[PDB]
């Protein structure tokens, strides 16, 4: 017709690109689907190294209860925490249930671990030990002190510092994500929670080491804190 | 207030790390680590172990040459006088054959240069790229990289060396210079009716775009999520965490459709591969099918029409 | 829908404004006041794109009239109205739709800022968001300022645009000249270049040849290191690439900028400085 | 590199982005150094005509002798008032051309008659007198050469002008972005007329040259492209300006100054008149407009002397 190569070209092309976002918007599934009440790929295997494991994708995972209530029945309608809002595990504290193991350095021990057992690990030149530095709330009240530091033994970096809860002298992580220092008062502000809520931190079942579970549920605890450790931070700012 | 894991304000230092142990047939690592608080500031101090075979070397030698011929013929150009080669240096450059050549090999000082530099820069892009290739099999990993950048080159050697040749015409291809390379540039989308008109220009655009849109996107996104060791994608890949969920949940809830840790990377892979993809069949199909785009596009009815409010006459048209 | 793990997440409050009243999902997308305020602002923006394609630039029974999707085409009032309302069919309605632009766009980001609230993230993305709004409103509310003249935007018209783009860099007779500009460009292009070196970095680890497991982040290093003998990592190259895409943005809002309110000459000539140095 | 708020004017239809900006302090300052010479008081018309009381006026000859005269204290003050009559004349005797500087001038008398009379669809009604390209100067300053800057030029040049007559000459000159298109005419054309392709064999070489023989045009004029372009389709005469087709007739009269004005005076002409290629100081846009759209602004000043027109 008074058709062009020009314009055949833009139609095989476009052929392509539907093509393509078909198969990366099935890949965007790999991971929560089906939905709550593009198909699904088949499923894909990734072969976990060392001891190992294997995983799949999508994967059939069972529900988890909420802990929380609908604030209205209808759809689309948010949900309260139950109890303390910080003791819930729902919201901003919420997390999944990773597994039970540790992630790995290639060779393969506990990749994540405090200074006091990657015997090697040393603060940098120019910069304070975190190490014996006084934790303050979102609001000032001490907290404990920095009993140790966790490093990440691939990647040589501080991925948590080790808290002595002064209230209790239990031991504490806190993800360096959420500490802001403070050298030149030797200082680790922490916007996520109060000084009391330091207390209910998970703990590790184990000293010398923290699991893929154990990571998380310490990040949503902090996390939660960003909207539940106040009662308007809660609400809004009008 | 909330640190915004821009900068790394306590460092920590181990013995340094030579890598992964290769395979059979892979030399030693030559060089040893170096750390430097400053690059520990913004990313991983180390400075390390490079890895040089055959074809690394190989390439490096090459490559220094083509980078060599092209800078004696500018050093040529100006007289040989190293202050005015310096003055200028922005304006010099090493052009193509003229068009009275063809495809035929000129004499050195007529092009035959040009045809050295080309030849020996693609030999050593051609030759990083299967360095590439090695390392990444060395260690058991997949070749994305290297079908990736062996997509820029494809662009690469359609500007110089593929359309110059299907037109018959090395003329037709890319002078080494700076400012030269941005004349060039200037004059293709004049010559051939407007680029902007040219539906792939248009496609590479909006990739290129996107490139800057997702890794924005991503960037903010796993740096937003840091707090819950988002930057770790590689076990929340496979041990998906609440960072790889506030991520997806952050999208979902903004934009109506999310991605997942692994294919958010395929997207990405994906929108940068074709923008030099979409640019060499743009560059492809200019001259060589069309030879005005503007009026192709007149032609395709997406040309908008405006009130005339200035015309001129056409003194062709005594 | 919710997707199989979203429902420990939707959690009530976290708003900035509004609290409860609208604090609620539709399908996948949370509300929000601004989502209110957006949608608002969305509908009005796009219901007078369209009375402008009924119009037309002469009259809705003009031959230039059109609802072809490439000629459609909205544009500034002339430049004799300076900074003043003008008259709807004669650029009145382009100022009206840039308000609403600029008002949809930042309740955009501003409710992302929401949803960051109630999952506890940081803001990054909706900061990095405001680049593009920067670039956006420099190029139809501040530039036009600096010039004294609302006419200085660019027409809305998804080819149109592109013939405002060429028409005003050729006032410079070769743009590419900028200096600003062509430090942009090497953002956007190095931004293009990093992006694929990221994406194929993982996936080549996630996903390594038949046999061999999942890798590990010394193997993203330790190939990183190399092929050219470092390596920024994981966390840092996320850092990077936002930093480029974000430049990208930057360095084009100046470049336009300086782009007639600081610059009237053409580009080329702005080099002379360099042939002047009193080193020669 | 300052400047809130610049000078700005439209040009095309709104948002097409034809307009053009420049700075105010300086449009004013250049105004101020594109002043024109007052006129001389009219002169007594009457009386028999220069050819009839003189013995070698070739040229200005039916004017009066008072016109005639008052034309010569014009062309002094235009061309070398610091010199004066002597300049174009061998003392003692005003009537012969035994001086290279008369020769010049006679030609010189010809090339503005010519302009004012015969390229109206260029210079309209506002002409050119000697001060357009003298500015009191007995070198115009914007008079060019095609000098070997201190780079090479591309050894590839427009092919001549497609000729073999008088053009030896330019065959010992080098690449320059001027002289194969406002000398020699070679084609500046590159842009095709049908969509498809197999039928148009411009060169990118050529695109080139014809994009920097526009980037002098409008340096010359002290304006952007946009002044004669939609950019969008810069061969499009219809989305064009009518300053295109104005360049267009000064693109030729410029052609025809060059061809039969000053390169056949090069043989009298002394060497310091010639550059490193032998070529004479010969004419250009920056010649006569020296960065302004127009002369001095458009002064008219030629109205005031007859003697500039056929
Ligand atoms: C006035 C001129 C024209 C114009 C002319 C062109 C031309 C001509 C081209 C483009 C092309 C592109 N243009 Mg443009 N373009 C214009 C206006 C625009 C605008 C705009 C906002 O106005 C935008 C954003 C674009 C956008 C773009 C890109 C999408 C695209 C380039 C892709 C790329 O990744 O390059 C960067 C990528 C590469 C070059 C790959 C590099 C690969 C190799 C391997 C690296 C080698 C390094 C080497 C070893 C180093 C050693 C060298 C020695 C020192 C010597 N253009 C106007 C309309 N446009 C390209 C295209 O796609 O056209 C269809 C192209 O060819
Ligand atoms: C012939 C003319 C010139 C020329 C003229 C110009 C001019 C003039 C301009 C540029 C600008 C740019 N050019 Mg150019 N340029 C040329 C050649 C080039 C080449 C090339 C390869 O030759 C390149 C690579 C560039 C590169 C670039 C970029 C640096 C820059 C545009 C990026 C941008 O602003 O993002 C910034 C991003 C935005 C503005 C987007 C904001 C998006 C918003 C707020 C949200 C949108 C939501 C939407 C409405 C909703 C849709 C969603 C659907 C509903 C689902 N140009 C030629 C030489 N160049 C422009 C610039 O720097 O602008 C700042 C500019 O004005
Ligand atoms: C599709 C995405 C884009 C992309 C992708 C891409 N580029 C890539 C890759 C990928 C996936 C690589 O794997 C490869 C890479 O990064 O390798 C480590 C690369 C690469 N992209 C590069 C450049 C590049 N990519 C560009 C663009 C793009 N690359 C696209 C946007 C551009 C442009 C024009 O925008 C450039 C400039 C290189 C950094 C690199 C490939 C380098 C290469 O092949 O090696 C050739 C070797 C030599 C010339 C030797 C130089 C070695 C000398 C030691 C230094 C010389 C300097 C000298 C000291 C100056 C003075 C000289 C002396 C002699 C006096
Ligand atoms: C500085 C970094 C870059 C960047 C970043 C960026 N963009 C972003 C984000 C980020 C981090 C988001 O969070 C947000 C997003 O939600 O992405 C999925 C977004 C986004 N970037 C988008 C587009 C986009 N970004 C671009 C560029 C860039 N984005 C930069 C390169 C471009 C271009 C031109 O390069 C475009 C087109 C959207 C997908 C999204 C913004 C969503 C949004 O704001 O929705 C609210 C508004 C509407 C649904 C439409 C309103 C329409 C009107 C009221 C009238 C329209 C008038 C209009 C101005 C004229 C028509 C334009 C013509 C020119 C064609
Ligand atoms: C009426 C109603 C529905 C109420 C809702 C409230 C609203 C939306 C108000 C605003 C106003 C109005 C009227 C809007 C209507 C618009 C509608 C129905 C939707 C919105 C439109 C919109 C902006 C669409 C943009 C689509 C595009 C092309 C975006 C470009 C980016 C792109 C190509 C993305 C694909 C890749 C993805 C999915 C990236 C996200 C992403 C990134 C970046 C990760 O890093 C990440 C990391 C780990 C896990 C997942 C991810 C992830 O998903
Ligand atoms: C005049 C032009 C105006 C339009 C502009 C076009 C821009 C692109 C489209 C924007 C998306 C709209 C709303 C999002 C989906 C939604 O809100 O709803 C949800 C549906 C249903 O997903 P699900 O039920 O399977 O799972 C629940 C999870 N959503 O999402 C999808 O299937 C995924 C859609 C992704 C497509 C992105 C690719 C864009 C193509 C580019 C088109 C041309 C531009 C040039 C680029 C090369
Ligand atoms: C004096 O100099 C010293 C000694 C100090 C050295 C320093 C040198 C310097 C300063 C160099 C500076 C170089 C610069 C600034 C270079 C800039 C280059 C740019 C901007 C290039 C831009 C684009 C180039 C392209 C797209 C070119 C592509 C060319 C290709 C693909 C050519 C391929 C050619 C082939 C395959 C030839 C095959 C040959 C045969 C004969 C087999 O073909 C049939
Ligand atoms: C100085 C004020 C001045 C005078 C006086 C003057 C006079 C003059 C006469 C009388 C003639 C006619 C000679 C004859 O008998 O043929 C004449 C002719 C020409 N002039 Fe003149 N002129 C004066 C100044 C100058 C200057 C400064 C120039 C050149 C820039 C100049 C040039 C000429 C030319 C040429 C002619 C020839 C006229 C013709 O051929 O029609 N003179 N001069
Ligand atoms: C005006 C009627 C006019 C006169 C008179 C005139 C005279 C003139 C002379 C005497 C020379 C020779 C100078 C020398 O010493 O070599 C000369 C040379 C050039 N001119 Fe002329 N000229 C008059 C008008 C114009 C106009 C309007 C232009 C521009 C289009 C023009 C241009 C030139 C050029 C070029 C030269 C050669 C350079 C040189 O020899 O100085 N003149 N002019
Ligand atoms: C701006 C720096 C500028 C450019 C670029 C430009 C380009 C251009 C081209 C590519 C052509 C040839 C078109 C074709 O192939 O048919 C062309 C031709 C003409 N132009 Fe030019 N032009 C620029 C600037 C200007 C300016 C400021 C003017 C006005 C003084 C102007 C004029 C013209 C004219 C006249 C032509 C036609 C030439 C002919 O027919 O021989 N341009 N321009
Ligand atoms: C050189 C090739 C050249 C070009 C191009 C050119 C263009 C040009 C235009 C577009 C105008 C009109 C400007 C407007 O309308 O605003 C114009 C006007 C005049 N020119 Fe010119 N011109 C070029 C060269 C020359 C030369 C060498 C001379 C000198 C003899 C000259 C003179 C003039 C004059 C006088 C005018 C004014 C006309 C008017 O409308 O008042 N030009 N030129
Ligand atoms: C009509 C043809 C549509 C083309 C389909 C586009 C999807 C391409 O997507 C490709 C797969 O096909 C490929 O096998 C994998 C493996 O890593 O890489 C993907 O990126
Ligand atoms: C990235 C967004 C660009 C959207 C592309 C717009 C294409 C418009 O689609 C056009 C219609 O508007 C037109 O009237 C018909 C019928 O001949 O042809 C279609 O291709
Ligand atoms: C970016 C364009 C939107 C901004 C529009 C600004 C309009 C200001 C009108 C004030 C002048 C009033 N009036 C009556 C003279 O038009
Ligand atoms: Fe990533």
């Amino acid at each position: 017709h008074y058709i062009d190569a020009a314009q055949i070209t833009i139609w095989a092309f476009w052929l392509f690109f539907f093509g393509l976002i078909i198969y990366l918007r099935r890949e965007d599934k790999r991971e929560g689907y089906p939905l709550d009440s593009p198909d699904l790929p088949d499923p894909k295997t990734f072969v976990l190294p060392h001891n190992g494991g294997t995983v799949v994708a999508p994967r059939v995972e069972a529900p988890v209860a909420v802990n929380a209530t609908p604030f209205s029945p209808a759809p689309g309608s948010p949900l309260v925490p139950n109890g303390d809002p910080m003791l819930s595990g729902f919201g901003p504290a919420a997390s999944p249930d990773r597994p039970k193991h540790c992630d790995l350095t290639f060779e393969g021990l506990p990749k994540i671990v405090p200074m006091r057992v990657a015997k090697e690990f040393s603060i940098a030149e120019g910069d304070p030990d975190p190490r014996g530095m006084t934790v303050v709330g979102l609001d000032g009240e001490v907290a404990g002190t920095v009993s140790d530091v966790w490093v990440d033994r691939s990647e040589p970096q501080i991925r948590y510092l080790e808290v002595e809860v002064a209230a209790n002298k239990k031991k504490v992580l806190l993800p360096i994500g959420f500490s802001r220092f403070d050298k030149k008062a030797r200082k680790v502000k922490v916007d996520a929670i109060k000084a009391a809520h330091f207390a209910n931190v998970p703990t590790l079942s184990n000293p010398d080491q923290v699991t893929l579970y154990e990571e998380d549920k310490v990040c949503a605890y902090y996390a939660g804190g960003k909207l539940y450790a106040t009662a308007e931070r809660a609400g809004p700012l009008l | 207030p909330e640190y915004q894991n821009i900068f790394t304000a306590v460092q920590v230092r181990a013995p340094a790390y030579p890598g992964v142990p290769l395979p059979k047939g892979n030399l030693p690592r030559i060089g040893r680590p170096i750390f430097s608080y400053w690059l520990g500031k913004i990313g991983d101090a180390q400075i390390g172990p490079i890895y040089l075979g055959l074809t690394g070397t190989l390439s490096i030698f090459f490559g220094l040459v083509a980078i060599s011929i092209i800078g004696f013929n500018m050093l040529a150009s100006v007289h040989w006088d190293v202050f005015q080669f310096l003055k200028h240096f922005f304006w010099l450059g090493l052009e193509p054959p003229p068009p009275q050549y063809g495809l035929r090999i000129p004499p050195l000082s007529e092009g035959g240069w040009w045809l050295i530099a080309g030849l020996f820069l693609t030999l050593s892009i051609l030759l990083w790229w299967v360095r590439t290739y090695k390392r990444a099999e060395a260690l058991g990993m997949s070749q994305h990289l290297s079908w990736a950048f062996a997509a820029a080159i494809f662009f690469y050697l359609v500007l110089g060396f593929i359309r110059p040749v299907m037109m018959g015409s090395w003329a037709k291809a890319v002078p080494f210079g700076i400012f030269p390379h941005l004349d060039w540039t200037a004059a293709f989308s004049i010559r051939y009716g407007n680029l902007y008109y040219n539906p792939f220009h248009m496609l590479s655009i909006a990739f290129l775009y996107g490139s800057a849109l997702l890794f924005a996107m991503h960037g903010a996104t796993i740096l937003s999520v840091s707090r819950f060791g988002g930057d770790r994608e590689i076990d929340q890949i496979t041990h998906r965490g609440t960072a790889a969920e506030g991520a997806a949940l952050f999208w979902r809830w903004t934009m109506g459709f999310n991605a997942t840790m692994e294919s958010i990377h395929r997207w990405a892979w994906w929108c940068a591969v074709l923008t030099v993809i979409t640019a060499g069949i743009g560059i492809l199909l200019s001259g060589t099918v069309v030879d005005n785009w503007y009026l192709w596009a007149v032609k395709h009815g997406m040309a908008p029409a405006y009130p005339e409010v200035v015309t001129a006459v056409n003194p062709y048209e005594t | 829908a919710m997707l199989s793990f979203e429902k420990k997440y939707r959690v009530r409050g976290g708003t900035l404004i509004g609290g409860d009243l609208f604090d609620f999902w539709v399908g996948p997308f949370y509300v929000g006041f601004f989502g209110v305020v957006g949608f608002c602002f969305t509908l009005l923006g796009v219901l007078l794109i369209v009375w402008g394609a009924t119009i037309g630039p002469t009259g809705p029974t003009s031959d230039l009239q059109t609802y072809n999707l490439w000629r459609i085409s909205i544009a500034p009032p002339d430049l004799s109205y300076g900074l003043r309302m003008a008259p709807l069919t004669e650029g009145g309605l382009w100022q009206i739709i840039t308000i609403c632009a600029a008002g949809a766009f930042i309740s955009w980001a501003l409710r992302e800022v929401e949803i960051c609230r109630k999952l506890g993230i940081g803001f990054h993305v909706p900061f990095a968001f405001s680049f593009a709004i920067g670039a956006y409103l420099v190029l139809v509310f501040v530039r036009p300022l600096l010039m004294g003249a609302w006419g200085h935007g660019f027409p809305y018209g998804i080819l149109s645009h592109l013939d405002w783009v060429s028409n005003v860099g050729y006032q410079f007779l070769h743009f590419h000249y900028n200096p600003a500009h062509m430090l942009a460009i090497s953002f956007f292009f190095t931004n293009c270049l990093a992006l694929s070196m990221h994406g194929s970095l993982i996936l080549s680890v996630t996903n390594p040849q038949r046999g061999e497991p999942v890798k590990t982040s010394e193997h993203e290093n330790t190939f990183f290191r190399d092929i050219v003998g470092y390596s920024i990592g994981a966390l840092a190259i996320h850092r990077l690439g936002l930093f480029l895409a974000l430049s990208a943005a930057f360095w084009s809002a100046v470049c336009i900028l300086i782009s007639g309110p600081f610059w009237t000459r053409g580009w080329p000539e702005w080099w002379n400085w360099w042939l002047e140095l009193p080193l020669w | 590199c300052e400047g809130p708020p610049p000078g700005t004017e439209q040009i095309g239809y709104r948002g097409v982005g034809m307009e053009n900006y420049y700075v105010k302090r300086q449009r004013a300052l250049s105004i101020q150094a594109n002043q024109p010479v007052e006129s001389l008081p009219a002169a007594d018309s009457t009386g028999p005509k220069a050819s009839e009381v003189y013995q070698s006026v070739q040229v200005l000859k039916d004017l009066s002798v008072g016109e005639f005269t008052r034309t010569m204290v014009a062309v002094t003050t235009w061309v070398s008032p610091k010199e004066g009559c002597n300049y174009c004349h061998v003392p003692g005797n005003w009537a012969s051309d035994d001086i290279y500087t008369k020769v010049v001038s006679r030609r010189m008398f010809e090339l503005v008659r010519a302009a004012n009379s015969d390229w109206k669809a260029h210079v309209a009604e506002t002409g050119v007198t000697c001060y357009t390209c003298h500015r009191g100067n007995p070198v115009p300053k914007y008079a060019w050469v095609t000098d070997p800057g201190p780079k090479y030029p591309s050894g590839l040049k427009p092919t001549g002008q497609n000729y073999g007559s008088k053009t030896v000459a330019y065959a010992s000159l080098p690449f320059d972005p001027l002289t194969p298109f406002l000398d020699q005419a070679n084609e500046i054309r590159i842009t095709g007329n049908a969509a498809l392709a197999g039928s148009n064999p411009a060169s990118l070489k050529q695109a080139e040259w014809t994009f920097g023989l526009m980037m002098n045009i409008s340096d010359s004029l002290g304006v952007g492209c946009t002044s004669c372009h939609n950019t969008r389709a810069f061969n499009d005469w219809t989305q064009s300006t009518p300053k295109r087709t104005t360049a267009w007739y000064a693109i030729r009269h410029v052609r025809d100054i060059n061809q039969n004005y000053i390169w056949p005076l090069n043989d009298v002409l002394p060497a310091s008149r010639k550059g490193p290629y032998g070529d004479p100081l010969r004419v250009s846009c920056m010649t006569c407009h020296q960065a302004v759209n127009k002369p001095l602004y458009g002064a008219q000043m030629a109205k005031d002397y007859p003697g500039l027109y056929k």
